[PDB]
């Protein structure tokens, strides 16, 4: 019916010049019709990454995304004070878009 | 003189779904002798007959239709490209579903045939379970512009359908080619080439049916006969662009597992000097004591170790000392 | 292979153009318009800058960079008279080289 | 030069069942050229995605979840997108955003779609 | 000028040239608007009269190895001696020479055979003179049968035109049937393909090479067949009438695809020759894996057996308590370890 | 402005000329480590070269088809002055496409030595 | 030798004589016969080899 992303941890905590990884599963086949957002807490949802490994124009290059068939990875290599935000998963394979869990970001 | 080919006998079943504007009929039945009267009906009718491995049964339905004997034997014959033929009383197409199954990396096919006779649309599949359960849903829910339609628009939707099927093969077949692209980059493991040549044929058998369907939905639009009509011959069209974007995309993914391919094929002469070495290795360094052992060894009846006290330390020393000497050799001079 | 008609792709409402390469970082419009004895170089951002430049009876070089931006190949395409189809050529990079020759 | 950005109102207090308009006035682009999508932010939920217009065509897509209540329209004239909202719902109340789309390349069969630029958001209490 | 000296032979004389001399005929197909005939006979003073006439005509002479009939056909109709030279030469390549009066075009057809993968090629040649079309083939058997029907049963636009489009529908026929046999060899190579990797013989090596030969003649065959196209459609002859080069112009972009088709596949099989030596070498890993894999563990296994049997006067470890089952427990613990050690990678 | 499309068409057959020089450059280097240095990677980067060629086969043919047809159809456009500009294009193009296919030939050549390297040191 | 024999008969001075000019004709087709010759046993001696070339490594596998 409607493909559903899942995204592991639903949370996760860490410090500044960490590595994070977050996992995104999609119940169906999405061929790399998939999207990264941020979202920090009170503000619009913003572009991360596209096409599941190519960058959106102007955000640092620490962010990195990759699949493996249909498991999504969004990395931050060394993570600074301003990436402490919700992140999401995105779906457009279909017309029926559907967004990931979104997980937060702590500081330890 | 009419044989069945393939190897699919389970079931054998038969449905009628005659609709129109207002109302429907959808009779599920276990017989040819309900669908006899659906030839001069004025609605729309969907014939639907699985398990054509009894004969019997296609070969009353081309009787009572019309259908010709040869055109029944391409019915029966499984094993055949897909193609079309424009006759004056019906237009026959025959094309193939696939059913890609996860976990097993193989390629399931079969074969569907319709027959378009003005009024009505005979289908002949093989087994139970297809993929034109959308346009029946449409159908019974009345959810389109499907039943203000005649027969030649049953056969762009079931044409359809049979696309969009593809397109959906063509996403489990990314997402195998993709975890297989992950596996060879990072580890080039005995399994994995055969799951590599086996993509292949898959391919290769995937090009090879595409490519004709494109010139079979070629010759439904361009050059439309007089059972088609007009007014829905844009709507064919959308399905002939659509056949395009799948072969390319067939074509696209030939080519990267072309490259799959040499990149481990190549490098193979490389196991070649490896396993020679090995082989010389150990073959060097254990024929020359196997001799020894042999020479000190042999009966003789008499020897240089009559009393000899403490020879047998000397020559296992001997020994030792020979295979120092052998490895370092071999270090230095990189036989390892 | 007779006719023009604009593709229907299925993922894609029937007439939106799509750019299909992989390069969204730049966009900018350099025009070049020379004579005999004179010549403008500008360099803008602006779309609507370029399109008086389509009557000008002197040579005009346009140079749009960042053809990404579908919106402004759709404008200048609806303005010089260009033919959709030529339009979804020019955003389909995965093609190769040709020449057609319009009216 | 444009400052791309989609300004959004209409969100206001409203009874179930309640009638709402929805306007998301989209100034740097054109409507036309671009796709137009609406999201929702159930309060401490995560994005859900509502609907979604291709102004060129009209062609349009809708959440299973609201289909058959909400319809989505845009008008070129004004290079404005609205979201008419009917018989709504308590568990509806949410931040709504308009964004922008564009549609990128990844086969030959398969296309993405990605939300570049968004509004800054409107409440809806039910 | 002057038909060429071939030494050896009486000063001008016509030979032909191919092998095929089983059989000879001559049909006549003459077409108009409402009438048409279908005059297929032996005799060749039947067909003379039809220079002259009104109607378009079309004459399909097979089997020119009876050079007599040719000879009489070109100098009834005035056809210059080195034009039937060329005529009867078929080991050749496409090729037009335009002339005041008619246009001189010879082309190949070429067959495919499965279960003996031999591509036989015959020339055909055609004269379009006046408004008739002379066609010299040497066999019985080719592709022009779809303009035939369409001329018998009125379909299409060939009976309301002149003999330009006529010729403009032979060589459409040919580029058709040079698509087909495209379209034959793509199945032949991708089998072929498929075949070399599992079950690589001296056999798959021939079929291989005969494929590569015959691509080779393809592209020798097919360049000279874009160059006639060219030839026909750009400087348009007085002969072929305006309106009918946009066709001419549509068979230069399918010969286009024939020369890229043609050049894919050669690339195809110069990759399937580097293909047959990795497998012939993977073939060879395998064999050699396996005598490695028991040398590696049966000779050590041998020395250290051989070294405890010895003709030593000496009594190291001969009457130890039960020296022998410790001795074979340990060793067989060694070949166990070595086989688990051996177990990684793709060697066992 | 038709001479002004001679110019850029030009252009670009030039940067293609010293791509060429530049793909050349890489094959002298390439056959020292494949008659030298017979490793995996010199496989896949001989490999990779071919498949460059090939590709770079596949975009100059239908570019010299490109200039043939401006040269030899000459559309209301071009002034019918501007003609033997294109036609030193198109003898450009043609020496551009034959210098690919030599470099083809070289690089299966370099496949070739490759296998006799590795072969004579499992002959030792 | 072709264009030694076309240098003979083509453009050929006064010396060499009008009346002899139609017989270094023959000469000059003769040639060209030998060169067509020799070219199609170049095509024959070239591909001869080949199936050897390959055939070689395949009795190493024995
Ligand atoms: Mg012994
Ligand atoms: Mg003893």
């Amino acid at each position: 019916s409607d493909i559903q992303m899942t995204q592991s941890p639903s949370s996760l905590s860490a410090s500044v010049g960490d590595r994070v990884t977050i996992t995104c599963r999609a119940s169906q086949s999405v061929s790399s019709a998939v999207a990264w957002y941020q979202q920090k807490p009170g503000k619009a949802p913003k572009l991360l990454i596209y096409s599941a490994s190519s960058l959106y124009s102007g955000v640092p290059s620490r962010f990195s995304g990759s699949r493996s068939g249909t498991d999504f990875t969004l990395t931050i290599s060394s993570l600074q004070p301003e990436d402490f935000a919700t992140y999401y998963c995105q779906q457009s394979s279909s017309s029926l878009i559907t967004f990931g869990q979104g997980t937060k970001v702590e500081i330890k | 003189t009419l044989v069945y080919t393939g190897k699919y006998r389970e079931d054998f079943e038969i449905e009628v779904m005659n609709y129109s504007i207002e109302e429907f009929r959808e009779f599920k039945t276990t017989d040819v002798e309900s669908v006899l009267p659906f030839r001069d009906s004025s609605t729309p009718t969907w014939i639907n007959i699985t398990g054509i491995h009894r004969t019997d049964v296609v070969q009353r339905v081309g009787e009572f239709f019309g259908i010709h004997p040869l055109v029944l034997e391409d019915i029966l014959n499984v094993h055949q490209r897909p193609k079309v033929e424009f006759f004056e009383n019906y237009v026959f197409i025959v094309l193939k579903m696939f059913t890609y199954d996860k976990n097993l990396h193989e390629l399931e096919s079969e074969q569907v045939s319709l027959i378009l006779t003005k009024n009505c649309v005979l289908m002949f599949q093989e087994k139970i379970g297809d993929v034109f359960d959308p346009v029946r849903e449409r159908i019974r829910y009345n959810r389109g512009i499907i039943r203000k339609k005649r027969a030649d628009y049953l056969l762009y939707s079931l044409i359809d359908a049979l696309v969009d099927d593809y397109f959906v093969l063509l996403e489990k077949i990314d997402d195998e080619i993709d975890v297989l692209e992950e596996e060879v980059l990072e580890r080039p493991e005995k399994e994995t080439v055969q799951r590599t040549h086996q993509l292949k044929r898959n391919l290769v058998e995937l090009r090879k049916t595409i490519w004709p369907l494109r010139e079979v939905l070629s010759s439904l639009y361009r050059d439309v006969p007089p059972l088609i009509e007009k007014e829905t011959v844009p709507y064919f069209r959308d399905v002939y662009d659509h056949t395009i974007q799948i072969a390319d995309t067939v074509e696209t993914f030939r080519d990267i597992v072309s490259g799959l391919l040499d990149v481990y094929l190549s490098s193979v002469s490389n196991k070649t000097n490896e396993v020679m070495k090995v082989l010389t290795i150990i073959a060097t360094i254990f024929m020359p004591l196997t001799f020894i052992a042999g020479i000190y060894g042999m009966n003789f009846e008499y020897m240089p170790e009559l009393r000899w006290k403490w020879g047998y330390p000397v020559v296992l020393a001997v020994m030792g000392v020979i295979a120092v000497i052998m490895v370092v050799y071999f270090k230095k001079k990189k036989w390892l | 292979m007779e006719e023009k008609r604009l593709s229907a792709k299925k993922g894609l409402p029937p007439g939106t153009l799509v750019y299909t390469g992989k390069y969204r970082e730049d966009f900018e419009i350099e025009v070049m318009n020379y004579s005999i004895e004179e010549f403008r170089e500008f360099k803008t951002t602006d779309v609507e800058s370029v399109l008086p430049f389509r009557d000008s009876s002197t040579p005009t070089w346009i140079n749009i960079t960042g053809i990404h931006r579908t919106d402004v190949v759709q404008r200048v395409g609806e303005f010089f008279g260009i033919h959709p189809l030529v339009l979804e050529d020019i955003l389909n990079v995965h093609q190769r080289p040709k020449v057609e020759f319009f009216e | 030069i444009s400052e791309v950005q989609l300004v959004e109102s209409g969100g206001g207090l409203v009874q179930p069942g309640g009638s709402l308009r929805l306007s998301c006035a989209a100034s740097g682009f054109n409507v036309s050229y671009y796709s137009i999508h609406w999201v929702r932010q159930a309060p401490g939920k995560g994005l859900e995605w509502v609907a979604s217009i291709s102004s060129s065509s009209g062609s349009t897509s809708y959440a299973d979840s609201v289909k058959g209540r909400f319809t989505i329209s845009a008008d070129t004239s004004k290079n404005t997108a609205y979201l008419q909202m009917n018989s709504l719902r308590a568990e509806d109340t949410a931040v709504y955003y308009c964004a922008r789309s564009y549609w990128y390349y990844i086969w030959s069969y398969s296309y993405g779609n990605a939300m570049d630029y968004w509004g800054q958001g409107t409440l809806v209490t039910v």
